[PDB]
């Protein structure tokens, strides 16, 4: 009768390799442990049954050990079971209130695996009884038990202190997400001494990690009635703001992991800075295909002041995630520099043009040239225009490659956008910066100066060593150095999980306790540094290296002085860097970045201004070329292990027939490669300025070797002969691979056939560089172009308009109009249709749609992507796919109203695609689209719910709390009415105006064609902005009837009244806007 | 049944629209933005019977920069845009006007003035929203500018007092002694404005009758105890019942309006059969007695210095565009759907007395013009019934430009 090994912030009962609880001991041996204050529980018990760990710890004497259950150990894990009454056990997640981080581990040096048990404590009210038994199993009669373990977590909480978000049920609930619906809101509200959770539903996991020990900088105010005072430093009662030495700063060759853990960091200090109790899942959380990624953090109780911040669930397979609100509800600023005083202000970028095939000087003296042109056709379009642009051109010109543009967000130049008012000093400011950036496009940002951190190392090294210190960690897919308590074993995966930020290296660990660690400047930023690395998301961070494939980080430039030298892209060390937007990215989501100012080095919202800046990027749904090496990696961890189903990857990865170490990749133009090999590992680093030819020997070269690219002559062509810009910078040791791409045309003169260029990469894989006569007979076959102007079909006894498309690019068919433009000019309520194919269709399998949708991104500059709903509000959207033909149509019917003339285009591709006729080969084609509207007639005569659509309906009722509204509208037949209402909201009835209650005859729910045979219906559900919209118009009604409806939600309801009734109270003024 | 004149107008919930707006969030903001850089002008050249024109504007709170020309419109307004020439808007001659200035909104100020027609001539004034001086990053802002040009209306006022209190610039051509056993009938030219002063009038007040079907292009307002009638350019027949009911003095006063009856030469086109219709056409070209799907044509011009002329379509079938709230864009070899404009702004004129009718398979499309277009114009509606069609083209060249 005694306790255990309970270890204050940490709580441990090792029974496997413990002298104190081993069965070395013939007396009593058994632990017990009073958890609390969501800190790790580690039990670490002994081998039960032959269980595949290793072998000679676990010899023929030390496996005749079993007790129930013997359940799966290996990398796939359920939830830590807990023994019970009738020796049987239950989930440890519900015996104690909501446990997370239920993980196994293992011990590796010298193959001592044993079956560890660590689990991190929930908010719990009450002391929790779990008991265990340890038991020898010789044999039948020979069954003799040994010890038993008992925890017996303690309250450390209280109801009303303790906030959750159950992210798996209610209405903000995340399971009902989907491609419409994307997120859902939840909040903590935590005053002094208060306790709050997250809990992410199977399939989700919680990011930004090392969240809630670094999070957001958004507000930061002091409170009088605090009782100690904040230092910023690993001084007082903090324990944080030093940085690592022997994980990152200290590598070798045989160190291959360096970009595969590039993933999320880069958060500030502040919540260490405040004392905050932060505990947190480090980067690898549970298994939540099967678990809940689950945190829990306390306020700290000798602090109370103000800080706001978030946290966010995520899921990629349907673009759905959830935001998490935590603020200290001790807001003692209610009337002081709060929100109400926080000036909203806004900032346009300064555009130039990427020097892609020029130098500084050149900056100033040619790029001129570049940026002159493009703007061009723009101006054409714009005054020109007046029927319908058309691409016209069709000789001597280039589009793709000449896009690339460059865009700026200063901040420093416009001071006032952060700085505080130079005598209006009770008020402080916001900015948002905004850059609608594109593919191609480099994208530099600059804001005030902030440095970065500088530890430190300190020992009397003489007479003494420290060998103590090999030793590894083995658990889910993953090898982790970490160290051990020589004899209590007690560590901790916290330690583990914060092992990114920390690392021991030699003999230097003195009074870490006691650090004062400064930056070199005192601004205040967020991120501390690499901003463009670590970019922000509104309300999250996380790094561009791996959220952004692809992505170069590009050398600032404060100025080209005489002392100027090869600089880095380190922010805001010297508030200037850049980065390239790669023309393949992953998903549209848009990222972003804050900076800071600040007047002394201990200042705060009180005495700072805060500035937000914006980047978008254009996604993008066609596979890169090209062999990725690491995805080859994958290949082996699939034999390594078994649940890596999600074998997915950005790269076609053309594969040889028997050989694995070749590459053979066909040099094809308008296609992009993306041979991935990590930083310049890439060899010979001067590839492809030295290369290695082989030739063509064997046809499937299964028997190649990698270090035979040694010796090879080569004298065509030449050595330095052609030159391009740096592309590359291994200055930032987290950089991508180089890009290599071909313009609109190609020439054959320069080809070798038979032979081919290599490069190597990991010692292993090899590069070839090949091209093939089939591509010269498609270029050769497709340079006559013929390009045709046809026009569209229509109906006015049904208002129809619609062209042809898919009976004109097939590529089985002889082509004398290889292109073909569609122009039709619209108006309102016109129901538009595209029929398009997909990459499957015969003679369509590698059909591509530019833009990269038709409802959601089409063309508003010239080839410059944007939403319907930005510019065209009120649209109709269903994308359809045929049962049998592979044919994909959409709906594109126009909103009743128009403001302004209107003219947008977009395209399709089919040149990719081809087919075998009588032993000759017949290419595909391309063809556009162009649609025209201006204004409207008879703007609805209706209310509008949600206020950005004031132009569109008469009434604009801008939602307040608990609000309420009496819509009553009174038409006549050709009168367009109709009624928009959050998406977030409930039609009740549903499906109004299909079926509407009555208003005479008592509110009965009526159909519309019932009501009225005459009456055209069209329905928006749901849209990308997040609004629900219904049409109704009548045409020659013979009849005076009434019907009403009504949008319904928790905290808002509106009710429309209608009556129908010829009338005319219009004297046709129809405000005349010039634009 | 019976309601004072001022309370017809007001009977819409939220509010009324026909606002030029410039604000932020308006139509046509005038903030710094790469979107556009074209001038603006929400400008509307037509006569004004008690019409609302409304110019919102930005808070000065939230827009210091925003600058409003003159400070007090329409309070005060511009008579020379070129100059812009400050004047008081009462020195106009405007009568018996009104303006207001509403500011119950914390993301807006809206200025309305209502404008009656009784001016004893044309009126024209403006009012110019600058935020040119806006300088982010040297780009400059954009000009807003509100044209009301207040035209005279361009007929003879027969206005009939039946009030206590006095109109001081009408006519006053009749009275409560020119009503006979309380019934009063009077005669009104084409386009003529009939306007009646009663402190309680039926809401059908010269909106419902006994013939009226050829008077519905009235739009009938009401204000300052008088209803306004604007008689349509055009008529078919003479006896045109318009039929209102006034309670003045407790009497039960009744008041017929009917046109003073001359068919108007319709300066159009007739490609029906059907020459002997209630409607005169200058033009004549029948459809039918055409085989092998020839095509036809009929290219109507006019040129005056004033308009008072009814210009119109008579064809079987169907129009394409449906006319003449859309009609082609002349300017093109064939006049196909890439053409399609609207009438309004093909000639320049908003005030187009449409009217429209349709006899068995006949459609008629007719509209009057009155006044003068401020350049030479032409639109073309294009006729078609089964494999043959028929061209209407007009070409408006008015004394102008």
């Amino acid at each position: 009768t005694a306790q255990g090994i309970k270890h204050n912030n940490v709580h441990l009962c090792n029974f496997f390799d413990n002298p104190e609880l081993t069965f070395d001991n013939n007396k009593i041996v058994l632990c017990k442990i009073d958890a609390e204050l969501f800190s790790e529980v580690i039990i670490q018990l002994p081998i039960f049954g032959t269980k595949n760990v290793e072998e000679g710890v676990q010899n023929e004497e030390y496996k005749k050990f079993s007790l129930k259950p013997s359940l799966v150990f290996d990398d796939n894990n359920n939830d830590i079971k807990v023994i019970g009454k009738e020796k049987n056990e239950v989930s440890i997640s519900l015996a104690l209130k909501g446990v997370y981080g239920n993980r196994i581990f293992t011990f590796d040096k010298n193959g001592k695996k044993g079956e560890g048990i660590s689990f991190f404590i929930p908010p719990i009210k009450q002391d929790t009884d779990l008991k265990f038994i340890i038991n020898e199993t010789i044999d039948n009669s020979n069954i003799k038990q040994r010890g038993l373990i008992y925890i017996f977590v303690r309250k450390n909480v209280s109801e009303n202190s303790f906030k959750l978000c159950d992210f798996t049920t209610g209405s903000t609930s995340l399971m009902e997400l989907n491609s419409q619906v994307k997120e859902k809101k939840c909040t903590v509200k935590i005053k002094k001494g208060d306790i709050f959770g997250l809990k992410c539903p199977k399939g989700f996991a919680i990011f930004p990690q090392a969240c809630f020990s670094n999070v957001l900088l958004e507000y930061y105010k002091s409170d009088y009635e605090d009782s100690e005072h904040i230092n910023y430093y690993i001084h007082k009662d903090k324990k944080y703001n030093l940085k690592p030495k022997d994980v990152i700063e200290l590598m070798d060759e045989n160190f291959r992991e360096l970009q595969n853990i590039q993933q999320y960091t880069g958060i500030s200090n502040i919540t260490d800075v405040l004392h905050f109790k932060n505990f947190n899942l480090g980067n690898l959380p549970l298994n939540f295909k099967n678990h809940y990624s689950t945190a829990y953090a306390k306020v700290p109780d000798t602090f109370n002041s103000i800080i706001n911040f978030s946290c966010n669930c995520y899921n990629p397979e349907k673009h759905v995630y959830g935001t998490m609100q935590v603020e200290s509800d001790n807001r003692n600023f209610d009337n002081i520099k709060k929100n109400e005083n926080v000036i909203k202000n806004f900032l346009l970028p300064n555009i130039e043009k990427y020097a892609l095939l020029l130098d500084d000087e050149e900056r100033q003296k040619k790029i001129k040239q570049q940026q002159e042109e493009e703007q061009q056709e723009q101006i054409l379009k714009d005054q020109d225009d007046r029927l319908s642009r058309h691409d016209d051109y069709n000789k001597n010109h280039t589009y793709i490659l000449y896009d690339s543009n460059e865009h700026i967000c200063d901040y420093e130049k416009n001071e006032s956008l952060i700085s505080t008012l130079p005598n209006d000093t009770k008020k402080i400011q916001k900015s948002i910066c905004k850059i609608n950036a594109k593919a191609l496009d480099v994208v530099t940002i600059k804001c005030p100066h902030t440095k970065n951190f500088t530890p430190k190392d300190y020992f009397p090294n003489s007479s003494l060593i420290t060998n103590d210190k090999k030793i590894v960690i083995t658990f889910d897919k993953k090898n982790f150095v970490t160290y051990i308590d020589p004899t209590k074993k007690t560590f901790s995966l916290k330690d583990i999980y914060i092992q990114s930020f920390y690392g021991v290296s030699l003999d230097h660990l003195n009074q870490i306790k006691k650090i004062h660690e400064e930056w070199d400047d005192v601004h205040l930023f967020y991120p501390p540094h690499n901003v463009l690395h670590n970019v922000v998301l509104n309300n999250h961070i996380v790094n561009l290296s791996s959220a952004l494939e692809g992505v170069l980080f590009m050398k600032s430039k404060v100025t080209g002085d005489e002392t100027a030298t090869k600089k880095n892209t380190t922010l805001p060390t010297d508030g200037v860097s850049s980065i390239l937007i790669p023309p393949y990215v992953k998903e549209d989501i848009t990222f972003h970045l804050f900076c800071g100012k600040s007047t002394t080095k201990k200042p705060n919202k009180k005495n700072t201004s805060l500035a937000l800046i914006h980047i978008h990027i254009s996604s993008n749904r066609n596979i890169i070329h090209g062999c990725d090496f690491l995805y080859l990696e994958n290949q082996t961890n699939d034999a390594i292990s078994n649940n890596n189903n999600n074998s997915y990857s950005i790269f076609t990865h053309n594969k040889n027939t028997e050989n694995n170490l070749i590459c053979d990749i066909s040099l094809i133009p308008k296609t992009v490669i993306g041979i991935k090999c990590p930083n310049k590992k890439l060899n010979p680093q001067t590839c492809f300025d030295e290369v290695y030819y082989v030739k063509q020997e064997d046809v499937p070269s299964k028997t190649i070797t990698a270090d035979k690219y040694n010796t090879f002559s080569k004298d065509k062509i030449g050595n330095i002969l052609k030159n391009a810009i740096s592309i590359n910078n291994p200055d930032e040791k987290d950089n991508t691979y180089t890009y290599l791409i071909l313009p609109e045309k190609f020439e054959e003169e320069l080809i070798d056939t038979k032979k081919v260029l290599a490069c190597t990469c990991d010692n292993k894989y090899i590069i070839h560089m090949k091209i093939e006569k089939s591509t010269m007979d498609k270029i050769k076959i497709d340079e006559k172009k013929t390009i045709g102007k046809d026009i569209c079909k229509y109906d006015v006894t049904t208002k129809v308009a619609t062209c042809e498309i898919i009976d004109t690019i097939d590529s089985s068919v002889l082509k004398e109009h290889h292109t073909v433009h569609y122009s039709i000019t619209l108006s309102r309520w016109d129901k538009l249709i595209i029929k398009y194919p997909t990459n499957e269709k015969t003679h369509f399998e590698n059909f591509f749609v530019n833009p990269f949708n038709l409802k959601d991104k089409v063309l508003y500059n010239y080839n410059k992507p944007i939403n319907i709903e930005h510019i065209l509000p009120g649209a109709i959207t269903t994308d359809i796919y045929d049962t049998r033909t592979k044919i994909k149509q959409y709906i594109l019917r126009i909103p009743p109203y128009v403001h302004k003339d209107i003219h947008f285009s977009l395209e399709f591709n089919n040149s990719l695609s081809l087919t075998k006729q009588n032993q000759n080969i017949i290419y595909g084609n391309v063809a556009k689209i162009f649609i025209h509207i201006n204004q409207g007639y008879k703007e609805i005569h209706g209310c509008d719910f949600t206020g950005k659509y004031s132009h569109l309906f008469t009434y604009s009722k801008k939602p307040l709390p608990n609000d309420d509204d009496i819509c009553n509208v009174t038409i006549g037949n050709n009168t367009f009415s109709g009624f928009a209402c959050l998406s977030h909201f409930e039609l009740k009835p549903n499906n109004c105006f299909s079926s509407v209650y009555d208003y005479n005859e008592a509110n009965k729910v009526k159909k519309l064609f019932d009501l009225s045979t005459k009456v055209e219906l069209d329905h928006i559900k749901q849209n990308t902005s997040g609004y629900t919209l219904s049409y109704i118009i009548f045409n020659k009604e013979s009849t005076k009837l009434k019907f009403s409806c009504t949008c319904s939600s928790n905290y808002s309801n509106y009710t429309i009244r209608i009556t129908f009734d010829p009338n005319y109270i219009i004297p046709e003024p129809q405000s005349r806007a010039i634009i | 049944d019976f309601c004072k004149p001022s309370s017809l107008n007001s009977e819409i919930s939220g509010f009324i629209g026909y606002k030029c707006n410039f604000s932020n969030e308006g139509v046509h903001n005038l903030k710094p933005d790469m979107r556009e850089r074209r001038s603006i002008f929400c400008t509307i050249h037509s006569y004004f019977i008690y019409d609302k024109i409304r110019l919102i504007i930005p808070k000065k709170s939230s827009s210091p920069e925003f600058k409003i020309l003159p400070e007090k419109c329409f309070q005060k307004v511009y008579t020379d845009y070129e100059n812009r020439v400050e004047t008081d808007i009462s020195e106009l001659g405007l009568i018996e006007y009104e303006i207001e200035e509403n500011d119950t909104n914390p993301n807006y100020n809206e200025r309305t003035i209502t404008i009656s027609p009784f001016s004893p001539k044309d009126i024209e004034f403006f009012c110019f929203c600058d935020n040119t001086e806006k300088v982010i990053s040297s780009i400059e802002g954009r000009s807003a500018m509100v044209h009301v040009r207040v035209l005279k209306y361009p007929h003879n006022i027969l206005f009939t007092n039946l009030t206590n209190d006095l109109f001081t610039y009408l006519p006053k051509t009749y009275n409560e002694s020119n009503f006979v056993s309380n019934v009063l009938e009077v005669e009104l030219n084409d386009g003529e404005l009939f306007v009646l002063a009663c402190e309680l009038i039926n809401k059908k007040c010269f909106q419902e009758g006994k013939e009226k079907a050829l008077y519905k292009s009235n739009k009938i307002i009401y204000h300052k105890n008088l209803t306004i009638f604007k008689a349509p350019f055009y008529v078919t027949s003479k006896d045109v019942n318009t039929e209102c009911t006034c309670k003045f003095k407790n009497n039960n006063y009744k008041i017929v309006l009917k046109p003073k009856y001359e068919k108007k030469v319709i300066h159009g086109c007739n490609f029906s059969s059907n020459v002997s219709s209630k409607h005169t056409f200058t033009d004549s070209l029948d459809i039918s007695l055409v085989d092998d799907s020839a095509h036809i044509s009929c290219n109507v011009h006019l040129s005056e210095p004033k308009y008072n002329h009814l210009v119109g379509l008579n064809c079987p079938g169907d129009i394409i565009p449906d006319c003449f709230f859309q009609v082609y864009q002349p300017e093109s070899e064939e006049l196909e759907p890439s053409n399609i404009v609207y009438l309004d702004s093909q000639i320049n004129i908003g005030d187009i007395e449409y009217y429209e009718d349709a006899e068995g398979d006949d459609k008629i499309k007719l509209f009057g013009i009155v006044g003068s277009i401020p350049k030479t114009t032409s639109f073309t509606c294009i006729c078609k019934k089964d494999k043959k069609s028929a061209y209407m083209t007009v070409t408006i060249d008015s004394a102008y430009y």
